[PDB]
């Protein structure tokens, strides 16, 4: 035998990063070197799994600030966390009494969201985490349009939510 | 090409699949190592991801984005919202099939591309059916209860996946009509 | 170097691009046959005729043949000039003298045209007739399992000894089966209104099963069921709901003749007209258990009791409610 030497279309995650490097090299030749992207390899799948597991807590690894195509995947699961933190800052305050009861109900929903993470995944794959938090994430972002982050308090709230 | 196909079909366009609104997803297909054989199977695979993008964009665009700010029944209203709620749950086996492909790739990455095309070939007839269903409602400004007939006359076809896929969405749009009838009578 | 080496070594790429291919081999005629034949031709004073056949190795021919027999297009080998796929005569392996190659690729291109025309017919419905649609669906249902068989054979090439003559006898119980659908649809396109173009279509399968009534009959019957599916739905709808509804002539009845339901057609029409006169004062779910328990002749004489007893009940109930309350007697 001398080994038939297979196609490149049946190969990837090692040929993929190589072929992406070749594509970037052709593009940087055709531009003249005025493009300059960092980290063409990294981040992997499982490290991003642990990172997005940390992102749903409300903390970051300082990747955001207020392969490389996965950022095109990452942003839509990124923009969920950026509104989720923006609700907990809207519950940082201990106001109306009906407004206090309203905000304690919002914190009781945040407790559900904090409980779903670290209890469902025993380190599942990335796209499963994204797909499970697709039908749930837009529902959470809907509540950011519901809440203030003026915003009504008292009767002007009690008829508005009614 | 292996992980990149999944990245593209998930609804996030890659660095090889140039996103356009007049060609959808399309490969560059000008590499100095291009094979003629890979072209046709890629041209077949791009269409389903292109349709999936518009479906998810439609459902996000018109369900859960207002708090009751005249209104139209083929852009807003409860019957279109019921249509989108049924729509997202009908696309769940597409997602589950995409989850099934990655396990096969992790078992061994040297798998044929025709196998992946063979897997996607059952959604391949259903997706062009539902595109004209959303397009007719959008064009003809179809208001309210007239949505209910529109899918129902299109469920007189003979393809089994089209009938079984449409019936769930029709059940949700029936459920809201039952919900108003429970109060009015 | 770095990326071009990973390409150059591990990817095949030489022959489907403009590049002279280099290939080591074990010389000495038994597989050096093309070069020995060229040496004899040049020693016999041709004069020159500078033939340029670039080169290919043998196994790549096997996989491109399998992709053509699948039904996908756009391959390097097999040029086509009017829609009929033919041999590319620009190639040599290390043997086959360019004449045995030209014949064997022609023989498999003959089946390539069979699968290519039918996938073109299947494409012209995928981008409204409702019996043609069932016919192309039957062919699609055959084709997906067929492509599964060749696709699993292709995976065993990546891993036995395989050549061209092995895979043609391996696909023998299917390439014999493919030739029949090239004849049933060609008479289904050879022949204005949709209803005559549906009736002469539906009579072709019903005749063609009885012609061969081993394994070919089961193939034709499995296509027959998926072609007769709309008509059964319409006769059941005409029975239970008491009105015939067409998509502008979807049936031969207007509220020439097919031989599939002819020996009970009289029992069907008096079933429709009786039920609407009853409305002024299921059957798929019994046909489908009948397939569980001479073939398509007496077995179809077992379908007819299901509609006949149901009809006797309908017309007898109309008779009963006319002999009282507007009592004729």
């Amino acid at each position: 035998g001398h080994r038939e030497e297979p196609y490149l279309t049946e190969a990837g995650r090692d040929a993929f990063d190589k072929f992406c490097r070749l594509h970037q090299g052709e593009l940087q030749l055709l531009a003249g070197g005025v493009l300059q992207a960092p980290q063409p390899v990294l981040v992997k799948e499982c490290e991003l799994v642990k990172d997005v597991l940390n992102v749903l807590i409300g903390v970051v690894s300082a990747t955001f600030s207020l392969p490389e195509s996965i950022s095109s995947l990452l942003s839509e699961v990124a923009e969920y966390g950026t509104c989720y933190t923006r609700l907990s800052h809207f519950s940082l305050q201990p106001k109306g009494l009906v407004f206090q009861a309203f905000t304690s109900g919002l914190r009781r929903y945040l407790q559900y969201y904090r409980a779903c993470v670290l209890s469902t995944p025993p380190t599942l794959s990335l796209l499963t985490i994204g797909f499970l938090f697709k039908k749930l994430g837009r529902q959470l972002r809907y509540l950011a349009e519901l809440c203030g982050v003026a915003f009504p308090t008292g009767v002007k709230l009690l008829s508005y939510l009614y | 090409m292996i992980h990149e196909l999944l990245l593209a079909l998930s609804g996030y366009p890659g660095s090889i699949f140039t996103w356009n609104k007049r060609s959808g997803l399309q490969v560059s297909q000008d590499f100095p190592f291009l094979h003629p054989s890979e072209t046709s199977v890629l041209n077949r695979l791009c269409r389903l991801g292109t349709d999936y993008i518009r479906f998810t964009e439609f459902i996000e665009q018109y369900t859960g984005h207002v708090q009751q700010q005249q209104g139209q029944g083929g852009l807003h209203g409860i019957y279109l919202r019921a249509f989108c709620t049924g729509l997202d749950s009908v696309l769940q086996p597409y997602r589950q099939a995409l989850l099934d492909l990655e396990q096969e790739f992790l078992g061994d990455p040297h798998l044929s591309i025709s196998h992946v095309n063979y897997f996607l070939d059952q959604f391949q007839l259903l997706f062009p059916s539902v595109m004209v269903v959303v397009e007719q409602i959008k064009s003809q400004k179809i208001h309210g209860c007239q949505i209910l007939e529109t899918v129902y006359k299109h469920s007189c076809g003979g393809l089994p996946p089209v009938r079984s896929a449409l019936e769930k969405i029709l059940a949700v749009c029936h459920g809201v009509m039952y919900k108003q009838l429970s109060a009015w009578m | 170097p770095d990326d071009r080496s990973w390409l150059e070594h591990h990817v095949v790429h030489q022959y489907w691009t403009a590049r002279p291919s280099q290939f080591p081999h074990s010389l000495h005629l038994h597989s050096n046959l093309a070069a020995v034949w060229d040496q004899h031709l040049y020693s016999s004073d041709p004069l020159y005729v500078p033939d340029d056949r670039v080169l290919v190795t043998e196994t790549q021919v096997i996989r491109e043949t399998l992709w053509l027999l699948s039904g996908v297009k756009k391959l390097f080998i097999f040029q086509l000039i009017d829609g009929k796929v033919t041999v590319r005569n620009n190639i040599i392996v290390t043997h086959l003298t360019h004449s045995c190659l030209r014949s064997v690729l022609e023989q498999i291109a003959a089946y390539g045209q069979v699968v290519f025309r039918l996938q073109e017919f299947i494409d012209e419905v995928m981008g409204p007739f409702r019996t043609y649609q069932a016919f192309m669906w039957a062919l699609y249902k055959y084709f997906i399992s067929f492509k599964e068989e060749l696709a699993e054979i292709e995976k065993c090439i990546i891993n036995t000894t395989i050549t061209l003559a092995i895979v043609v006898d391996k696909l023998a119980p299917r390439l014999s089966q493919l030739k029949v659908l090239h004849k049933v649809f060609s008479t289904g396109v050879a022949e204005t209104r949709n209803v005559v173009r549906a009736s002469h279509l539906l009579n072709t399968l019903y005749k063609a099963i009885l012609e061969y009534d081993e394994q070919t009959v089961s193939l034709l019957f499995s296509l027959w069921v998926e072609t007769v599916r709309p008509y059964l739905q319409t006769v059941d709808e005409w029975i239970v709901h008491g009105h015939l509804w067409d998509g502008a002539r979807e049936f031969i009845i207007q509220r020439t003749m097919v031989s599939f339901l002819k020996p009970v057609l009289k029992q069907i029409i008096m079933a429709g007209k009786s039920m609407q006169l009853l409305k002024n004062l299921e059957l798929d779910d019994v046909h489908d258990p009948l397939l569980a328990i001479t073939f398509e002749l007496t077995l179809r004489s077992c379908l007819y009791p299901h509609i006949d007893k149901q009809y006797l009940d309908c017309c007898g109930n109309l008779m009963q409610t006319l002999k009282k309350d507007y009592r004729l007697v």
